[PDB]
């Protein structure tokens, strides 16, 4: 079953996550960066510190459920955003 | 080229409902996308050109996570 790191359901729209890895040593928790000739950072990337928990997400599933569940479609947002970005920053995903 | 990665930079995309989800994948979850074709993708890793340990579309090589309530 999908919970949190304290073992509560992940809430729809509602509360924020951060996105972290389960193992160490291996980066930290999910962010944004400037990748390659980007100008404003619009990468999801793992933050390089390991100590990080990156940014907050908000999860946004379409049906009227109080809280999320595996193998349900949703969108990301990116909680805390660079200006530069569109807003509300929203995962997809993109070639190259 | 090089594996499609995951953005925040377009700005035609749903604000609310979207094409990932969240699975069980050993010892945590894993995030796929729904692509066009029908097949959930795993989302996983890739080491970039500047270091950056970017979240890629990696078919069969998940990152494995967990989920912090903010707070």
């Amino acid at each position: 079953r999908l919970v949190d790191t304290d073992g509560k359901p992940i809430e729809n729209d509602g509360a924020e996550y951060y996105i972290l890895p389960s193992v160490r040593g291996k980066g930290g928790g999910l962010v944004l960066a400037k990748s390659g000739g980007e100008k404003c950072p619009l990468s999801v990337v793992q933050s390089p510190s390991e100590l990080s928990n990156g940014l907050p997400v908000r999860f946004k599933a379409s049906p009227r459920s109080k809280y999320i569940s595996v193998g349900m479609l949703l969108g990301i947002e990116v909680i805390e955003s660079p200006e530069c970005a569109p807003k509300p920053s929203m995962w997809s995903v993109k070639s190259g | 080229w090089k594996l499609p990665s995951v953005t925040v930079g377009n700005p035609k995309v749903s604000v609310f409902g979207g094409p990932f989800k969240i699975e069980e994948g050993k010892s945590g979850y894993k995030d796929v996308y729904s692509s066009s074709k029908g097949r959930d993708l795993d989302d996983g890793i890739e080491v970039n050109k500047k270091k950056e340990k970017r979240l890629v579309v990696k078919d069969g090589n998940p990152f494995i996570i967990r989920f912090k309530k903010s707070g």
